[PDB]
């Protein structure tokens, strides 16, 4: 109720009282400004959120100011609050508010203090701005936007190079995806002329009658745009980079702020992909191929902020499937709950690597049972959602759905792809805790109890279990295309996923349980480390995305170390210098040539004369 | 009629700093500031009382104001000084660009001073005289004398007679390649003229009656080249274009924002004002390689600019990327383009000025030029590098930033009229990038150990924040709020390019 931009004018006010005060306030007075930026935003966000539903979930839209305006060329400041964006901001507003109350007390005790809940702001309002945009214009200032807050995150500490190059190689490719993106942006000008999104919705069916051809290379080019700034094949490079900054930052981008990018552009423009088919399934099918790489590289590197992120990308790609199989509100519920659990896992394992003192490993910690059993209860209930147990669990019931609507489209190799992302969900659930809670503690882990980061901890552990699950997002704003249901095979494909999940875990139990020598020799056989070779190159796509363009990138600079046409434009002055220094070198100072040069000029006038 | 004054102006200013200069020598620094306050002051007086909002289809001849003057009778040459709105902008843009020379030059004492304050606004007073210019030999004599003084600013100026450094190469390739230029688009001026002394019978050198005249196909295809390769020289084009890292990196920043800022606007004025009109089925013939050499400045300059090592070299290679885009958006049949190219035009210089006014500022206070050489000054700094950071970013296509709204509408128009061409050159912007996060990583980004002299840092005056802090407001409203310029330039660049589609 006229109180949207209140989303977007407060967090990013507060950052620029932050960006001026370059350290030289207290930690108090920095601290409490940081969080109530996001808190006045959560606030005003649940506002609007009850008064949506005392709108009757009636979409209410906002013009600020137009943005620019050629005769043809119409952009505003549009600001749609449906119910589609109402749930991307309800994730925004809570989680972000979440993630930062806890950096409240994590970032305390180190510089860069007042610079972190700088850029944290503007990351928070750049995601904000995205999701409400009504335009693909503005929509577009929110995606590199949030990438360029991405580059001021992931490179936070400047000190050591390694986490500040890091951030580079996202920088790079995530600007590749918005090239990718804006390639669809200006296709879409050139054939329905307004970038509105309802307008487009219908507009698209009315310009069409004719030609339809160019349209996949719009889609297909818009879908190129989508999958680069957060997870997918053709451009999956960074994420594993991308763990190299602080557990907050790592908790932002891969949980649902900035990797929620991607799911939005596809929801939205929901209706432009039903305009064609084939560029839908095509979503799917990349991400059916995911699956199958995303998964078992958690379990091979023993960096827990890599296992943390290869589920991630698991996950969303995840996603691209259940959008795929035209299951909109399925997905977004998906999205809802998988928010909560990893956001919270993610952060979980922050704490507990304070407490572990410069560890870095999975293999040397063991019976951390014993040293506090609050971390011990996190990592359990954030594994438990993700292999899709049916222990009052949340996201249980997305899968559920998605899996109903996966074989209600009718794609068997989409089940068996659906089956094997189960069983590997619950194969690295359980590994991780195996491996390093239990044993034997010959480096203590040095628990720190405190309210502060105690109640968020509460409060997420509230939020990720099944408790959460029975808040319905508002999903009747939109009236998207219907997610088809199936009833008599529910309760059998319920009970499928619950036997997968329950082998995954008996598995990682056994992998446990055992003498863990079977492990070591898989770890040590060389078709194992081959394997482990070939997807840490992760199918050779890094070293192929290195080895395409970079060195080719490299030798054109090297070769480019001096300015070639510079120079070889510099050869009129080598010319005439050279040529005036042989003609100074032709004149002699001896009078008898002088002479001849005047003979030799009357004879060449006279010949030059006789014939004409 | 404020036409003469205004072009004026700047060289009343020169003669009495020169006359005060005996009376004492903190009086042309205070003389100068008000001299172009005054330069402003008619200029935005123009801005605001005139018709900015004028008829779209009022001609090819509209002019807010108009002065004219018998100065040559026998060639009918006279001052035919006449205002538009575009014209307009690149006037306020050079009055606030001169209001930076000389507070820069602020507390810039020297055994003379009052000669290189008439010399600087002598070269100020030549960029508006070209940008007020419908007289073609006025606008050649504007052209040419603007570019006499700068070499006097290079040699005396660049060091104080001790290199030969900064007279033999730099200064010299920056006078040479801009004359022999000059005097070939002079005799293009001569080669159309007289072909329409043959038309019709009387010698004139005015626009609107040489804009018309009757040639035959296969000549003024030549005239277009001509006039084209003095429009190449002055803006970075392709083939030529090395004297302008020199020039920036010797100059003293003061006149580097004159060299950068102002100086590549004229040539793009020229090509949107006199070249395009006048030459309208050669344009259209000569167009594909107007693109082909416009993408290859793009990609060129961005290449150049990352293999580089010093800071004034990086950012006078990012203006030969930048201007790629301006001459593939003149050289298109779309409105919408020539629109873009106009506040991409004034971004460039807006975000040009303030970065050389910054490495400048950087280089006094630590007394090294070589950026490899320093790294990690952000814990020494307190507000240079923070503002650095934003006109780095300002620089590549971030929104907000005058630049994003600039190139893009130029993809947009440019993909309206040719596919391929434009695909092409959207990936600037990821090269953009990598030279703008070059620059920001090398210089400060870092520790300060990387060198000895990075231990014992200066403080920064109020004054030169005070400039800085008005481009990065004024920058981010052009970026934000970009209408009202867009609405003045409407008429002016619809009649070109009306007058692009309907002569061909």
């Amino acid at each position: 109720m006229n109180m949207l931009a209140l989303t977007i004018i407060l967090p990013l006010i507060g950052f620029v009282l932050l960006a001026f005060s370059r350290g030289r306030w207290s930690e108090n007075v920095s601290a409490i400004v940081g969080v109530g930026s996001v808190g006045l935003a959560a606030l005003v966000t649940a506002f609007i959120g009850v008064d949506f539903f005392a709108n009757g979930e009636q979409t209410y839209s906002q013009p600020l100011w137009t943005w620019m305006s050629v005769g043809d060329f119409n952009i505003g400041f549009n600001l749609v609050l449906d119910g589609l964006s109402l749930t991307m901001l309800s994730v925004v507003t809570g989680v972000g508010f979440l993630i930062h109350m806890y950096a409240s007390w994590y970032m305390r005790g180190e510089e860069g203090y007042s610079r972190f809940f700088a850029y944290t702001n503007l990351f928070i309002a750049s995601m904000v701005v995205l999701v409400l945009a009504d335009n693909l214009l503005l929509m577009y200032l929110g995606w590199e936007g949030v990438g360029l807050c991405s580059y001021l995150l992931i490179g936070f500490y400047y000190t050591d190079p390694k986490n500040g190059a890091a951030a580079m190689k996202a920088f790079v490719v995530t600007r590749v995806g918005d090239v990718f993106l804006a390639f669809a942006l200006f296709i879409l000008y050139n054939e329905l002329g307004t970038l509105n999104f309802r307008e487009m919705v219908e507009l698209a069916p009315a310009h069409f009658a004719d030609g339809n051809n160019m349209l996949m290379w719009a889609t297909l080019m818009l879908l190129g745009g989508a999958v680069g700034k957060s997870a997918q094949l053709p451009l999956q490079t960074w994420l594993a980079d991308a763990m190299a900054g602080p557990t907050p930052v790592s908790a932002l981008i891969h949980a649902a702020t900035m990797v929620t990018a991607g799911v939005y552009l596809i929801a939205r423009t929901h209706g432009l992909f039903l305009m064609t088919p084939e560029v839908l399934h095509l979503v799917g099918i990349v991400g059916a191929v995911t699956l199958l790489l995303a998964g078992f590289a958690a379990l091979v590197q023993t960096d827990i902020k890599r296992v943390l992120a290869y589920s991630t990308m698991s996950q969303i790609g995840y996603m691209f499937l259940a959008l795929g199989v035209q299951a909109w509100d399925a997905a977004i519920f998906h999205l809802m709950t998988h928010a909560f659990f990893k956001a919270l896992l993610f952060l979980a394992s922050g704490s507990v690597i304070l407490a572990c003192h410069h560890e870095q490993n999975i293999f040397k910690m063991g019976g951390l049972r014993k040293s506090i059993p609050l971390v011990y209860l996190c990592f359990l209930v954030g594994g438990a959602a993700l292999s899709a147990l049916p222990l009052v669990t949340a996201g249980f019931f997305s899968k559920d759905e998605i899996l109903a609507g996966a074989m209600a489209n009718g794609h068997i190799n989409l089940m068996v792809a659906g089956l094997v992302g189960a069983f590997m969900t619950s194969l690295y659930t359980f590994r991780m805790i195996f491996i390093v809670f239990h044993g034997k503690e010959q480096i203590h882990a040095h628990a720190v109890k405190g309210v502060t980061h105690s109640l968020p901890l509460i409060v997420l552990l509230i939020l990720s279990t099944f408790v959460g699950a029975l808040i319905v997002p508002p999903l009747q704003g939109v009236l998207p295309q219907t997610t088809e249901l199936a009833h008599g095979s529910m309760l059998t494909l319920e009970i499928t996923s619950g036997v997968v999940a329950v082998v995954g875990i008996l598995l990682a139990a056994w992998l446990w349980l055992g003498k863990r020598t079977l492990v070591t020799s898989i770890a040590n056989s060389a078709p194992g480390r081959l394997l482990s070779t070939w997807w840490y190159n992760a199918w050779g796509f890094d070293w192929l995305y290195d080895k395409v363009f970079v060195k080719p990138f490299l030798g054109i600079a090297w070769l480019l170390k001096r300015d070639p046409l510079n120079s070889m434009m510099n050869i009129p002055a080598v010319l005439s210098r050279f040529a005036g220094k042989g003609l100074l070198l032709s004149e002699n100072g001896y009078l008898r040539w002088y002479v001849a040069s005047m003979s030799i000029g009357a004879v060449v006038v006279l010949a030059l004369l006789m014939v004409l | 009629m404020l036409l003469p004054w205004l072009i004026l102006i700047p060289f009343i200013g020169g003669f009495l700093c020169w006359q005060t200069e005996r009376f004492g020598v903190k009086v042309p620094r205070w003389i100068a500031l008000i001299t172009m306050g005054l330069t402003l002051a008619l200029s935005l007086q123009l801005w605001l009382q005139g018709g900015y909002s004028l008829t779209q289809s009022a001609g090819i001849p509209q002019w807010q104001s108009e002065f004219d003057m018998p100065w040559i009778p026998r060639f009918g040459i006279s001052i035919h000084l006449a205002i538009d709105g575009l014209s307009l902008l690149m006037v306020v843009l050079t009055g606030l660009l001169g209001v930076l020379a000389v507070l820069c030059s602020w507390k810039e004492i020297e055994k003379y001073q009052g000669f290189f304050h008439l010399n600087l606004m002598w070269i100020l007073g030549g960029v508006i005289g070209v940008f007020l210019a419908i007289d073609m030999f006025l606008f050649f004599f504007f052209w040419e004398m603007m570019l006499v003084p700068m070499y006097f600013l290079i040699a005396l100026w660049g060091h104080k007679a001790s290199d030969g450094k900064t007279r033999i190469t730099a200064a010299t390739k920056f006078f040479i390649y801009t004359q022999a230029s000059g005097l070939v688009m002079l005799i293009a001026i001569l080669a159309l003229v007289f072909v329409h002394y043959n038309a019709t019978g009387v010698w004139t050198f005015n626009y609107e009656e040489l804009l018309n005249t009757p040639m035959s196909s296969g000549v003024e295809y030549l005239l277009m080249l001509g006039f084209f390769i003095a429009f190449a020289v002055k803006m970075p084009v392709v083939p030529l274009h090395g004297w302008l890292p020199d020039a920036h990196s010797q100059a003293p920043t003061a006149g580097s924002v004159d060299l950068a800022g102002i100086l590549l606007k004229t040539a793009a004025y020229g090509l949107l004002r006199f070249s395009l009109p006048l030459f309208p089925n050669a344009s259209a013939e000569f167009a594909p390689i107007a693109m082909w050499l416009g993408v290859i400045g793009i990609f060129y300059g961005a290449w150049m600019a990352f293999a580089q090592t010093d800071i004034k070299r990086l950012i006078a290679y990012t203006s030969v990327s930048h201007m790629g885009f301006v001459l593939i958006a003149i050289y298109t049949g779309s409105q919408l383009a020539y629109q873009g190219a106009v506040i991409q035009m004034i971004a460039h210089g807006l975000s040009a000025a303030g970065l050389f006014i910054l490495c400048g500022q950087l280089y006094e206070r630590i007394h090294t030029r070589d950026m490899r050489m320093m790294g990690g000054l952000w814990s020494k700094m307190k507000w240079l590098p923070a503002l650095s950071l934003f006109f780095a970013v300002a620089t590549l296509g971030m929104p907000g930033t005058g630049n994003f709204v600039g190139e893009f509408m130029i993809l947009f128009g440019s993909f309206q009229v040719v596919p391929v061409i434009t695909v092409i050159s959207t990936f600037g912007l990821v090269f953009a990038s990598v030279y703008s996060l070059a620059m920001l990583h090398r210089a400060y980004f870092g520790k300060a150990k990387s060198q000895i002299a990075s231990q014992e840092l200066p403080g920064m005056s109020l004054r030169e924040l005070f400039m800085i802090l008005l481009l990065v407001v004024l920058l981010v409203l052009l970026g934000f709020y970009p209408q009202p310029i867009l609405d003045t330039s409407h008429s002016a660049i619809g009649n070109i390019q009306q007058w692009f589609v309907n002569s061909v």
